[PDB]
């Protein structure tokens, strides 16, 4: 990165740890807080990513470094499927139509229950490469998955962890 | 479906009663200082005879009286022109 | 009727004190101010689609194909 | 001879929901409605499906919409007259069969608020109950009564629009039922969790909660109260809570949990 | 209608499918962007507006009150309307 | 009873004055083409066909004679105006088009939630960027009422 | 086989309470203060 600003080892542990718990604490459902506070956070994980690297090897900032990366990893990935999600959801109710008469409705989505087939699948993806951040996954992808149950009936493992 | 007692009917209803008298009377201000402002800068002032009023006119602003299209706009409007306006 | 001087420092301080307090508390201090985000957050946060037509898209793309890009 | 018209949806013929009218003789009846849609099952229609338990009012499972304002059926009084009583399911809720809605993303989200009693210290061995006094017992009064029966949540329009984002009515009173109890030791936690625009700042105040609860109770003043306890006690760190709670779940299974 | 079944999820921060989220940070962008440009109007018309009544005002300060020291004895029905 | 709306002394003076026509620039032809139509109730504003009147005359630029510069002086804050009418347009259609375009992925509530709000908006931007780079603001009060006399007057007997 | 029914808006039949239309015309105080406003602005453009 382009900067001469210099940070003690110190301070770059505190601005690593900030971040990894700002992005950790941060609700991931509501898409508006990932969308408003992902481009403040790049431009931090740049500045946090060149003061942290002579510290890669480091016994208190690697850790924070190491799992800081793999959050925004996983931020990431939940998000993009939650995203498609509510893709799906929104042409669901488009297709109930204008006060839900169907009046002027769209037309519904004819591969839903193949649609379901390939959001189940990549959530249990991400529980897979993400195992520390089950908590998080659940909270985005799986109560996506739970809002979908109610409109189409599909089978997936933690189904019944949801109410199904 | 449709009911009277219904949130969107009665939430309709509601908000004319509301809105509606402070509207009125919101416009009816603006309306109010439009006409202050326009009786002082041309009252309408009424005349007996247009003929002999355009006369005075002509004879007080030194207009040739020929070239001056005199034309009828309404039952109770009539309006002198020049008639060699570009 | 001719006095010397005359005192404006008062009354003006007075008038800015109240203009500017009037536009500064309808800017911060209501809850109100916030009913734009309310709104949008209600009815139109989450509700979008990329599989489905819209016209902005549609016009767009006949006008590109129509000037074969 | 009342006439009852009630909606009616069969899962597997997919046919558009509609409303049918039947005729019932109110001297044969029992007073409430519940009683009216059993002898219409036993007698007419048996096809005519509905959650019904307690029968007094407390297991929280006929909640439906009647003349078009929640309530529960063995609560509900038959109304005679010459308009016909409209019955139908739970308001902007996926309809299983008839009268049966779907209320699984009400379950899920009050998992969510983890209402379970939480202390940072482990009950040492010898120690009896944990001290409350008359007075804190009587602040989660009104809060510890809901029967779960959902009508609140199926009549707030904030609900209606954004279901999966929304907490909702019952949900928050329990939210501060659980920090507003004395013996709980996690009140920053569960306040900095619960502070979120979506979770708990799209209540408007439309008091449509308070007005249909069946058992009296009062979400809608719980709901300020919390809005004002969260505004005054707020703190820069509270977003470091929430994570390092987060953590604490990690090998928790899967199901809405605090995160 | 019909929907993808073929579609490649993001796996990490440096292998991104670009869906409508990121579509939205840059409506986010965008719209900020307008905000500093629209603020070029507000501050304009601050910068360039003049309240004056006539041109005899600067030509009056010109021969009459140049240093902005010059003291006018005061009448007050001028400006109090009576 | 009877009225009667006869050339203000204005007007008068405009006609007895001008020296030849004036060409009109292309501006000046969209600013008056843009512009609304007004519905005399009563008149007490100058309209689209006065303000074309008024800029279709033409005045010798020399002339010392103090009629005569007030004519000039009337003719240019009128100018000023018809100009200005050319950023209303551009407003609206950028304050309906780019909300559109950025809302068009969007359910049709947020649409009409949001849109006629942004097109107001986008027209009072261009209105105020049109008066702004028409020298509107820099006016004096003498030159704005000047340019804002009224063309018609009912005629006072006596 | 079997799929669930979506119920229609719940605004056209639910029941209205006075808290719950004066809590409207509280949300829509502003709509009118912008309608207002521009029908003032219309007016001074297109009559007298
Ligand atoms: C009539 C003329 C106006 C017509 C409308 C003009 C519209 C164009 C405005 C252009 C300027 C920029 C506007 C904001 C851009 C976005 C900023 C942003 O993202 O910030 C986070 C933004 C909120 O910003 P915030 O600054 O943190 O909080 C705002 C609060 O005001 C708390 O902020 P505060 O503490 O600084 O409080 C100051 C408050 C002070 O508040 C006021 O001035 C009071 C009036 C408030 C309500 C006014 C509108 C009433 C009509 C209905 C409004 C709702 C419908 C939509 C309206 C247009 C929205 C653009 O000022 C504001 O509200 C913020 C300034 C901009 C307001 C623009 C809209 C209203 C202009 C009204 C002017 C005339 C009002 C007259 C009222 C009557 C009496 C005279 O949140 C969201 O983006 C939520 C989105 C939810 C849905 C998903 C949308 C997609 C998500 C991806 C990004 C999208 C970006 C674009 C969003 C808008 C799309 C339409
Ligand atoms: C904030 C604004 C504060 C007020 C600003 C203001 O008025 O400044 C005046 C101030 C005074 O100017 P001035 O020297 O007196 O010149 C007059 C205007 O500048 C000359 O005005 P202008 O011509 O430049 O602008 C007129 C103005 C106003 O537009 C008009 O004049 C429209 C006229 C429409 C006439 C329609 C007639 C329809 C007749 C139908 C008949 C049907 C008959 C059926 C019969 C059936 C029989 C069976 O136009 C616009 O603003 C653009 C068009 C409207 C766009 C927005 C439309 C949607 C608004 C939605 C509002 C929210 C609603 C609720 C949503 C929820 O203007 C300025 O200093 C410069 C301009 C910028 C001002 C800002
Ligand atoms: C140190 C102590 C500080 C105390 C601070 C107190 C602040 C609060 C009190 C108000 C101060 C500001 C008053 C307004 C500005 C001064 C007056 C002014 O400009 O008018 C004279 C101007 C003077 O113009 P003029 O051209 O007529 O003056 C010539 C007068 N003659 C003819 C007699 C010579 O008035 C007008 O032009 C007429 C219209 C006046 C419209 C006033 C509208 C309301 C203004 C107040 C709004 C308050 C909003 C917040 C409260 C809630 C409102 C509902
Ligand atoms: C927000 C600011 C918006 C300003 C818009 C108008 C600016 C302007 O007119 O500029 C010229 C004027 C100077 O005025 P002027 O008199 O030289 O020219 C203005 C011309 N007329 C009179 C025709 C309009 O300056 C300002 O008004 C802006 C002063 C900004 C001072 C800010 C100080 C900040 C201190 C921070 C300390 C941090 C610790
Ligand atoms: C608080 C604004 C923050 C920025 C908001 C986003 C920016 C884009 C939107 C515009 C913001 C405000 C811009 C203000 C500057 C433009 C004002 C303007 O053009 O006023 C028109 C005009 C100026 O008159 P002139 O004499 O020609 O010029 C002054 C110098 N002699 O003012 C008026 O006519 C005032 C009308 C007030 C009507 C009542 C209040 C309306 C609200
Ligand atoms: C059934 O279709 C509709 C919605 O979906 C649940 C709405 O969100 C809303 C609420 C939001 C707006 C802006 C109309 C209504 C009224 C509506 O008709
Ligand atoms: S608050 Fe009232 S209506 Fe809501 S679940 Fe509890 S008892 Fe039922
Ligand atoms: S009706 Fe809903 S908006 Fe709040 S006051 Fe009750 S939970
Ligand atoms: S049957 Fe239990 S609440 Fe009515
Ligand atoms: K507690």
């Amino acid at each position: 990165m382009l900067t001469v600003d210099k940070f003690t080892r110190a301070e770059a542990l505190q601005r690593a740890s900030n971040l990894y718990y700002q992005v950790l604490g941060t609700n991931w459902e509501d898409g508006l807080n990932l969308v408003l506070d992902v481009p403040f956070w790049e431009s931090e994980l740049e500045k946090v990513d060149h003061m942290c690297e002579p510290y890669l090897c480091d016994d208190e900032i690697g850790p924070i470094i190491r799992n800081l990366h793999e959050t925004v990893n996983c931020m990431y990935a939940c998000e993009d499927v939650r995203d498609h999600i509510n893709e799906l959801l929104e042409l669901s109710s488009r297709a109930e139509g204008v006060m839900g008469s169907g009046a002027a409705a769209s037309e519904e989505v004819e591969n839903m229950p193949e649609q379901c087939g390939m959001v189940t699948k990549a959530y249990e993806d991400l529980l897979a490469r993400y195992p520390e951040h089950h908590p998080k996954i659940e909270q985005t992808v799986g109560h996506g998955l739970a809002v979908l149950r109610q409109l189409e009936k599909f089978n997936f493992k933690s189904s019944h962890r949801y109410f199904f | 479906m449709l009911r009277y007692d219904s949130l969107l009917w009665q939430c309709t209803l509601a908000a004319g009663i509301w809105f509606i008298p402070q509207d009125v009377a919101a416009i009816s201000a603006f309306l109010l200082y439009g006409r202050s402002k326009s009786r002082t800068i041309n009252q309408p002032v009424y005349v007996d005879n247009i003929d002999t009023a355009a006369n005075e006119y002509f004879k007080r602003k030194g207009l040739d009286p020929t070239k001056m299209i005199m034309m009828r706009k309404s039952s109770k409007i009539t309006e002198i022109r020049y008639g060699e306006m570009y | 009727n001719k006095p010397v001087v005359v005192n404006t420092s008062g009354v003006v301080n007075t008038a800015v004190l109240g203009i500017s307090g009037a536009w500064l508390y309808f800017y911060c201090v209501p809850l109100r101010r916030k009913e734009w985000y309310d709104i949008m957050m209600d009815y139109v946060h989450h509700k979008r689609t990329q599989y489905a037509s819209n016209f902005p898209d549609k016009a767009v793309r006949t006008a590109l194909r129509f000037a074969k890009v | 001879m009342q006439t009852f018209r009630v909606y009616r949806y069969d899962p597997l013929l997919q046919d558009k929901p509609h409303m049918q009218e039947f005729n019932i003789d109110l001297a044969q009846c029992g007073p409430m409605i519940l009683d009216a849609l059993i002898k219409i099952k036993a007698t007419q229609d048996s096809t005519l499906a509905f959650r019904r338990s307690c029968r007094e009012g407390i297991c929280g499972s006929c909640a439906m919409n009647i003349n078009g304002k929640n309530g529960l059926a063995c609560l509900q009084y038959i109304e005679p007259g010459a308009a016909p009583i409209d019955i139908q399911p739970l308001p902007h809720t996926y309809v299983l069969k008839d009268l049966v809605p779907d209320l699984s993303n009400f379950y899920n989200q009050y998992k969510s608020i983890e209402p379970f009693l939480k202390r940072r210290r482990a009950k040492q061995p010898g120690e009896k109950e944990y001290y409350q006094s008359i007075e804190d017992r009587e602040k989660l009064d009104g809060m510890y009564e809901c029967n779960l029966c959902a009508c609140c949540m199926t009549s707030c329009p904030s609900y209606w629009w954004n279901p999966e984002y929304y907490l909702g009515p019952a949900v928050l009173l329990q939210a501060y039922r659980w920090i507003a109890d004395s013996r709980d030791e996690f009140t920053t936690e569960r306040m900095a969790w619960i502070n979120d625009s979506m979770r708990l700042y799209r209540c408007h105040g439309i008091m449509n909660c308070t007005s249909c609860c069946p058992k009296g109770l009062d979400p809608a003043k719980a709901i300020a109260k919390m809005k004002a306890a969260i505004a005054a006690a707020y703190e820069p760190g509270w977003t470091k809570i929430v994570a390092q709670e987060s953590i604490a779940n990690k090998k928790r299974e899967s199901g809405m949990m605090y995160a | 209608a019909r929907v993808p079944e073929d579609i490649e999820f993001t796996k990490n921060r440096y292998t991104r499918r670009y869906n409508l989220a990121t579509e939205d940070r840059v409506k986010l962008l965008n719209w900020n962007a307008f905000c500093i440009a629209v603020t070029a109007l507000p501050i304009a018309y601050v910068y360039y507006s003049w309240y004056e009544s006539s041109e005899d005002t600067d030509m009056i300060y010109r021969t009459m009150d140049p240093m902005r020291e010059a003291k006018a004895d005061y009448y007050l029905p001028l400006l109090r309307g009576h | 009873a009877n009225l009667l709306l006869v050339p203000s002394d204005i007007t008068i003076i405009e006609e007895k004055n001008k020296i030849a026509k004036r060409r009109i620039r292309l501006l000046e032809k969209t600013g008056l083409a843009l512009m609304f139509p007004v519905f005399h109730w009563r008149y007490s504003k100058l309209d689209k066909h006065d303000m074309y009147n008024i800029l279709r005359r033409k005045f010798d630029p020399s002339a010392s004679d103090p009629a005569i510069d007030i004519c000039r002086r009337r003719q240019e804050s009128v100018r000023r105006r018809v100009i200005a009418q050319n950023g209303l347009l551009p407003g609206l259609l950028l304050g309906v088009s780019l909300p559109w375009w950025s809302l068009r992925r969007y359910n049709y509530q947020s649409k009409l939630i949001v849109l006629p709000f942004c097109a107001y908006f986008g027209a009072i931007c261009g209105r105020i960027a049109g008066h702004g780079l028409s020298w509107r603001w820099v006016e004096t009060d003498r030159q704005r009422m000047l340019g804002n006399l009224p063309a018609k007057v009912y005629y006072r007997p006596k | 086989s079997y799929k669930s029914a979506h119920q229609e808006t719940p605004l056209t039949y639910y029941r209205a309470t006075q808290h719950a239309t004066s809590s409207i015309n509280h949300r829509l105080a502003y709509i009118n203060a912008v309608f207002v406003i521009w029908v003032c602005d219309s007016l001074n453009d297109v009559d007298q």
